[PDB]
């Protein structure tokens, strides 16, 4: 590909995750050959082997990967290689890059490898854009931060065992066993702060000890508190439903509801939630901007409002405007969306479920049971005046979701359409 | 006489109630489990005892006085008090509270403090007097973190009373958990006792550790609990004291809200540096004289009948300086500080200029605003406080010369608060007062001939 | 045929019945495994109950079978669509693996551990209590609670198993060993890994230093653990704890910021006390709560349900309302809104004109002259005034203003329904403005 | 004889000058009189900075005298004015007993306690920085930093001081006995004291066990203080890093819900694709915050005069702006808000009722016909269209109607103006829509 779009390349991100694999290497094995002597002339091959694979990945990244990348400017995309190159030259990207790769056998000798960082959080923002779940993969670079941090105490622990004697001092590690693994108890034991270490004795060691103390106490609260952070916008969602439940519960108690109505509210609350997924979505809705609200509202719904009997084809601008102005709200089973007493004021479009139109001596009886994809209710709308009521009774069968749909709002659009609105209210007397 | 429940005399009786509450909650506790505390003054406690007995029996009578609000309105007949007050579920647990054990009293023995364990049923009448004293204090954020550190001194102080008395049974110098034998010279007297078990009761509770290992199967189940009640129970007490912290976190992030915001937005845009001193000088300010950035949020709280009349007392030197106000009745002035809206100016801003449309009354509060002619070369006056101008444009004037322009520009000598007013509220005003209209009509005409 | 509704209270029963076999597996059966001496003392004790486990996650896979399903909002009835729609589930594959028996594939715990993938009965019955629950704060704290025992538990057990592999008594770390009688029982050895499993979790105190590199592993990887995921759990109690409180907090946070901004504002010390009585009276009657923005998420039909049913006295007093009608009883429920009085306060001022009227829901209005001291008729519950107002009245005296100011004596608390939402109740029902004209024409003439 | 401005940077230097005496004084005075080797061996250097801090000491007399005040919006320059505004006031007292002379030994560090009293300006100056620096969070984290660096500072003192009084080496608590080599060296006495403190405040433990009865209430005191502490670092320094991080979060928290919103919906992928991809363009241009949410604290007055100042390229290149040179423009530039449209997306569409007026700031626009392939006319920044629909005029081929569609090539910002605003223009200037009737004239025959 000679040109690579950042935002939806899976090509891009995998490379990123090669780029964020060799930095991890370079940052986590910095530390081990600085200070444990677990480099040997016999290992010093495989070192250079992985250090050079580090290396290349790290100059093939600059050669290719940032040159070719698609940019934006003025709201006008470029696909050109030379002004490409141009514009990764002017950049904080190609400074750093160019910092690290800078040349500069001792292991801390490659310590500028690990400026590169920017290319872990774009990795990071690209896996959190397209990996659903991502809150799970905030957890793991939380505890990752945290064990990372544990991995430098367990190396400057042993660092300063190896600048004073080893065994000399109770301190001190004495040496016997495996390294890392001693070492890193001691750091898990000092920076969660846990207690129970031999008691410094010289100096020196005191003063290791009382600066480890104190930026443990620090550091460890804030991955602590990042973590607790994390945890609780994961379960954001589920506390907002039940703080809400637990509310409207509490307060019908106190006024002493009786508890069939509480039963269908409890009911009503969580068939909402299950199938919904949230609660009053209008809220989200105002905070998204209008277009994409809008056009949100176009694509879910135009089948449905396109697929009716009453305005079918007569104008795509009010079919538009209807989708503007339709709202939804969940009727539990059983419930009378409308009664002949009533005076008409909203039209109702069932989303999904069944209603029943009831009619008949003494009602108790079901002339047509209305589906999905169908209107009811246009009678007492649009009528000599308005002053006519509702036809007959409609209950739901069963649970339902309707597109509600207001007097005022319907006869707004009508005034700029009188042309479809004749045929409207043509077909609506037709109908009696 | 009957006492009110919003009355001071009734909340002075509420914190008088808390301190034998108090030493039947904590000493109690100790006495039974210390058998050298309650031998050592028992003349001392039977004085404190009967005082709190006594006390006691004073809180049925207080409770029969205290009038209950029935349809908005205090009840004073005693008859129908002591109705409700039996009905009441805390009678019959006043009732337990003072249950006499003095019938068991000698049976069991001398004195037994294990019988008046039914002194902590008068436990909710300290919480109540909690809450009273909370609402009405001068510093909430003080009494919070002492409410909260009393909670905590209370819990360890029964945990090391347990720790004492689960040593007793299992006999002292059994192992090095428990406590040690009265043999050495330190652990004998009374005071290395408690001292001993609230020292072993601060490092488990509080998680600092450094405790002698439990040898026997009794010990370890003590161990489990008390490190289980550490993790959680300590950690919700602490994690109270964060939220009061973080309370004041809030209240000082009330003070110049959105200050930090107000930076990052500009530093990006980088428009001028001299736009950006004007508004770090003037919100430089507000920190230094402490002004509200809105105290129309903070009146939301308040109901609208009593949002006017706060407002009244708080600008009252302001609305009496003013030649129109009270006119007549003292109630235009309830209309008009709801309806006004506080601004601030900044020196060398021009309130309203010449030859443009003015829709805001501004009366002035404070501060010096000399009205200037076009070429600014000359000030025609200037108004101290509590005087108004630019009033000609909202009023309808006959033969007024350009009636929406403003005839003059005003600007402002220093720093300065105005409330403006909208046109169309003002004729709301008017309408409502024919003298205001009358005030405005000489008032405008005479500028308009000079 | 039988099938069972899944949001009936027998649904519901059969969660509970389901549940403490689970919950039996979960703690017990590595409890068996591990501490020897369990079994050995209890083995009739336990066979009888795992026959019992055993027929209820059966019966569970007959039962599951005749759980109804919602389809296009109707509960489903057809048993070859109940089966259908089970099989293809991956839950099917779970319940089945935790019947089948891998003794006929010796009487043991470690071959009875596939019974432990029937857990999601367990969190199902958990999720489902909590709703159907008096208190739910007081339930999630015990829910939150049991995790944090089973965790105990269970690395209680890891570190018996742990200790029986390296051996006992062989060094410090691991447990002394079991032929000396001291520590060789059954109710010392659960104890001591009980407590030492609860401290090493807590990290609260210190264990006997480990010897072998393996026994460094498992306490970094027990001491990582109890921070990650223990800690966690804590604080999550901790802070639901907090949020019982915090119902008193938020009433509490309004009082701080308006005592501070009169503080700064130096106001007088009288009005000091009137706006502390107003705080003090909102919480002690606990009116501080808004029904508005604590039923905000249901749609209009549900509210006004709600409404009619905690306002039934006074709405039931109203004259306007038992019409019948009965479109003003829907509509003004809503559109009603509440107001507190204090003593002494005018609810209305004569001479003024009025946008709104009122209904009395609790205290009493007393209508004043000019001295207030005079009353000349007594507003009682449930009575609806300001009519005059809002309604033009033929010859009307007072030219649409209201003919006399009205004091509040004691606390009331008043329900005001603006003039253009009433005026919106006029025009659909023209019976109800007659009715409420025809009492105001009374008034006029007195 | 100059009055120094409470608004200037000279005073803000100042409150830098005054401050690290203070901060001397508070660290080092209880330092020299517990350890006495301290004092004995650095006598010479403890000199020079006592004259030092004593002249500074004494210079913030002359300052707070001469230090302005606001009364009526205007500083004051009489000497009276000032003098009688802190001669009266409590902190003239303090600052007084702060400079008293010690004569009625001078050398001695016990003594020269009193200059602690002036800590009123140590706190001016760190809450005056806060605002003034680029950077608050970590400002406030330096500065909680520092404030238990004093306790656990104070706290070794004392440590050292009690075990002066008791004795060294007469029980385990202790620190040591200075006449061994060992612990001799004044670094070791201070180091130990200073890690013995750190340990019993934060809770870490570790601390030899007390033995008399004095010592252990000392112990228990620092423990329930230490508990104080540690809610201090948790609450606060976990909150102000929580607080930075609070523009992120809530970003991220709304692509959550949209995408919680697209599976609910069964949004097709080519929308959710197009979605993320907007949301993906405002995040990295850092243009998802704004303005007028932030600016709406701050008063009108300059919050529409710091508007004209971003948008002044913009509203420069207007063209009805600019030729008509009325005063329309400061109350019309607060009326307009910002919109951002996708690439792709139709602002327009011929047929389509027209209620905005839209001015283009970045984007290339085009006047696309028929299909949209082909664009009737190109349409660039700074150029406002859409007016001749708006504005209806008897010399139209159509009314209130788009004659073109607008649509957008790419990502393109722009700025909307509602009709009614522009309505509210009309009042003020009527002569603009009859020069603008004229240009629209051209464009329909065209
Ligand atoms: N015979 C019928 N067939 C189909 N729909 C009907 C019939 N009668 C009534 N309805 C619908 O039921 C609705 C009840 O209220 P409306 O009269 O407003 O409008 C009515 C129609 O939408
Ligand atoms: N010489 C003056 N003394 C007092 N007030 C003035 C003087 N000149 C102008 N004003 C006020 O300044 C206002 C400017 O706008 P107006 O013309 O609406 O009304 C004017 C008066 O209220
Ligand atoms: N003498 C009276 N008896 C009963 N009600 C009254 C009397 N005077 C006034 N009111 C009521 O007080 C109301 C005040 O405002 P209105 O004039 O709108 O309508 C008035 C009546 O409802
Ligand atoms: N030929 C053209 N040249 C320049 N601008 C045009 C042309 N045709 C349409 N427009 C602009 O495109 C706009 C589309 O909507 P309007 O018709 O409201 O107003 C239109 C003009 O501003
Ligand atoms: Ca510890
Ligand atoms: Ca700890």
């Amino acid at each position: 590909p000679q040109s690579i779009d950042p935002l939806t390349n899976l090509m891009y991100v995998l490379w990123l995750f090669f780029v964020v694999m060799a930095w991890n290497w370079n940052c986590w094995l910095i530390p081990v050959r600085w200070a444990f002597p677990y480099q040997t002339p016999d290992n010093i091959h495989h070192w250079l082997l992985m250090d050079y694979l580090c290396d290349l990945i790290y100059f093939l990244d600059i050669t290719v990967f940032q040159t070719r990348l698609q940019f934006v400017r003025g709201g006008d995309i470029i696909t050109d290689k030379k002004d490409m190159r141009n514009n990764y030259l002017k950049s904080r990207r190609f400074k750093m890059d160019l910092l690290s790769l800078l040349p500069l056998v001792n292991p801390l000798l490659r310590l500028p490898r690990c400026l590169k960082y920017m290319a872990f959080f774009e990795f990071n923002s690209r896996l959190e854009s397209i990996l659903s779940k991502a809150y799970v993969y905030r957890v793991i670079r939380t505890t990752a931060y945290l064990l990372y941090s544990l991995h430098l105490n367990s190396c400057l622990y042993y660092w300063a065992s190896a600048y004073q004697g080893l065994g000399s001092t109770h301190w001190v590690y004495d040496g016997v066993g495996n390294s890392y693994i001693r070492c890193y108890y001691f750091a898990v034991k000092t920076l969660i702060t846990i207690g129970g270490l031999p008691d410094p004795k010289t100096l020196f060691e005191i003063v290791f000890q009382l600066l480890n103390y104190f930026t443990g106490v620090f550091a460890f609260s804030v991955m602590i508190g990042q973590m607790r952070d994390v945890v609780g916008a994961a379960t954001a969602g589920q506390t907002y439903y039940r703080s809400c439940m637990d509310s409207t519960v509490k307060y019908m108690n106190f006024y002493k509801i009786p508890k069939s109505v509480q039963n269908r509210v409890k009911t009503w609350y969580e068939y909402t939630w299950h199938s919904q997924g949230m609660l009053d979505e209008s809220e989200l809705m105002v905070q998204l901007p209008d277009k994409m609200r809008l056009d949100l509202a176009i694509d879910v719904n135009y089948n449905i409002v396109s697929k009716v009997a009453l305005f079918q084809g007569c104008d795509r601008q009010m079919i538009f405007d209807m989708l503007k102005r339709l709202r939804s709200v969940v009727y539990l089973p059983n419930d009378y969306v409308c009664k002949k007493g009533e005076i008409g004021r909203e039209m109702y479009i069932i989303q999904a479920g069944q209603v029943q139109v009831l009619g008949g001596p003494d009602g108790k009886s079901v002339l047509v049971t209305l589906k999905a994809g169908s209107v009811f209710g246009e009678i007492s709308l649009l009528a000599v005046g308005g002053g006519n009521r509702r036809t007959a009774n409609v209950v739901a069968h069963g649970f339902t979701n309707l597109f509600i749909l207001d007097k005022k709002d319907l006869n707004e659009i009508l005034v700029h359409y009188p042309e479809s609105q004749k045929l409207l209210r043509k077909k609506a007397r037709r109908m009696l | 006489p009957v006492l009110d429940p919003s009355g001071d005399y009734y909340y002075w009786w509420l914190n008088t109630m808390v301190f034998p509450v108090m030493y039947n909650l904590i000493i109690l506790v100790c006495r039974a489990c210390f058998p050298d505390l309650q031998h050592g003054y028992l003349v001392a406690w039977l004085v404190l005892d009967y005082t709190s007995d006594l006390l006691y029996l004073l809180d049925m009578v207080v409770r029969f006085h205290t009038g209950f609000l029935e349809q908005g309105i205090l009840v004073v007949d005693k008859g129908r008090i002591s109705s409700r007050y039996v009905r009441t579920w805390s009678f019959f647990l006043d009732l337990a509270s003072l249950m006499p054990t003095d019938v068991v009293y000698v049976r069991l023995g001398p004195h037994t403090p294990t019988l008046r364990l039914n002194r902590f049923l008068r436990a909710p009448r300290l919480f109540e007097a909690f809450d009273r004293t909370e609402t009405r204090t001068a510093y909430p954020n003080a009494f919070r973190i002492a409410k909260l550190m009393l909670y905590i001194f209370v819990v360890i102080h029964w945990n090391s009373c347990l720790y004492f008395a689960l040593s007793r049974y299992l006999g002292f110098g059994r192992d090095a958990w428990v406590y040690p034998d009265p043999a050495q010279p330190g652990f004998e007297r009374l005071r290395r006792q408690y001292l001993y078990s609230f020292y072993f009761s601060t490092l488990i509770l509080t998680t600092v550790g450094d405790t002698p290992p439990p040898a026997r199967e009794e010990e370890y189940l003590f161990m489990v609990g008390d490190f289980l009640l550490a993790v959680m129970g300590f950690a919700t007490i602490m994690g109270s004291m964060s939220s009061v912290i973080y309370n004041m976190n809030t209240a000082d992030a009330a003070f110049y809200p959105d200050h930090a915001l107000v930076k990052k937005y500009m530093k990006l845009q980088h428009v001028n540096r001299k736009l950006e001193r004007r508004v770090i000088d003037w919100y430089q300010h507000l920190q230094i004289n402490k002004k509200m950035t809105n105290e129309v949020a903070i009146l939301q709280h308040l109901p609208e009948r009593l949002r006017a009349e706060v407002a009244v007392s708080v600008h009252l030197s302001t609305l009496s300086r003013v030649q129109i106000f009270q006119n007549c009745e003292a109630s235009l002035l309830e209309e008009l500080v709801l309806k006004l809206q506080p601004q601030t100016y900044s020196p060398g801003e021009y309130v309203c200029r010449k030859g443009d449309i003015g829709q805001e009354m501004y009366i002035i509060r404070e501060g010096q605003l000399a009205v200037v002619a076009d070429d600014g070369i000359t000030q025609y006056a200037v108004l101290g406080a509590g005087l108004y101008f630019g009033e000609i444009s909202i009023i309808n004037i006959k033969g007024n010369m350009s009636g929406n322009r403003r005839t003059a520009n005003i600007k402002s000598l220093g720093y300065s608060d105005l409330f403006c007013l909208s046109k169309e509220d003002l004729r709301e005003v008017l309408s409502e007062y024919p003298q205001a209209q009358t005030i405005m009509e000489e008032k405008g005409r005479e500028i308009l001939l000079k | 045929l039988f099938v069972l509704d899944p949001a009936g209270d027998w649904y519901y029963c059969w969660l509970f019945v389901i549940a403490m076999p689970v919950l039996y597996n979960w703690c017990l059966l590595v409890a068996r495994a591990c501490f020897s001496d369990l079994q050995k003392g209890y083995y009739l004790v336990w066979l009888v109950l795992d026959y019992v486990s055993d027929v209820v996650y059966i019966a569970d896979l007959f039962i599951r079978l005749r759980t109804g399903f919602l389809e296009q909002g109707l509960l489903v009835k057809d048993t070859k669509k109940l089966r259908d729609n089970y099989i293809h589930t991956l839950q099917f594959k779970l319940d089945v693996a935790s019947i089948i028996p891998t003794d006929l594939i010796i009487h043991s715990p470690e071959v009875r551990f596939n019974r432990l993938l029937h857990f999601a009965r367990m969190f199902e019955f958990f999720d489902r209590t909590e709703t159907r629950t008096n208190y739910p704060n007081i339930f999630r704290i015990s829910n939150l609670v049991l995790y944090i025992l089973v965790i105990i538990h269970w690395n209680a057990c890891i570190y018996y198993a742990i200790s029986k592999s390296i051996g006992f008594g062989v060094d410090t770390w691991v447990y002394p060993n079991i032929t000396d009688p001291e520590y060789g029982y059954l109710a010392r050895e659960y104890i001591y890994c009980l407590y030492w499993s609860t401290l090493t979790l807590t990290t609260i105190g210190e264990t006997p230093p480990p010897v072998k590199d393996e026994e460094y592993l498992f306490v970094i990887f027990d001491f990582l653990i109890g921070v990650l995921i223990f800690a966690t759990i804590v604080g999550n109690v901790g802070s639901m704890i907090s949020n019982m409180n915090a119902t008193r907090a938020e009433f509490q946070a309004k009082i701080d910021a308006v005592k501070h901004y009169m503080q700064f504002r130096k106001v007088s010390k009288g009005m000091e006390a009137k706006v502390i009585r107003w705080f003090d009276y909102l919480w002690t009657n606990k009116k501080t709560v808004d029904e508005r923005e604590i039923l905000k998420n249901l749609p209009a039909k549900l509210r006004a349900e709600i409404a009619i049913n905690v306002h039934l006295s006074t709405l039931k007093k109203v004259r306007i309302f038992h019409d019948c009608e009965a479109g003003l009883l829907v509509e003004l429920v809503l559109k009603l809104r509440p107001q507190v009085f204090s003593p002494g306060d005018y609810i209305c001022r004569k001479g003024d004109i009025g946008k709104e009227m009122y209904i009395i829901k609790e205290g009493k209005l007393a209508v004043v002259a000019d001295d207030g001291v005079t009353q000349y008729a007594l507003l009682s519950a449930g009575s609806c005034f300001g009519e005059i107002s809002i309604l033009n009245i033929k010859g009307s005296k007072m030219g649409n203003r209201r003919t006399a100011n009205i004091r509040s004596l004691g606390y009331s608390d008043l329900f005001c329904l603006s003039k253009d939402d009433l005026m919106e109740a006029v025009t659909e029902y023209p019976d109800a403005k007659k009715v409420l004209e025809e009492r105001g024409r009374e008034i006029l003439m007195k």
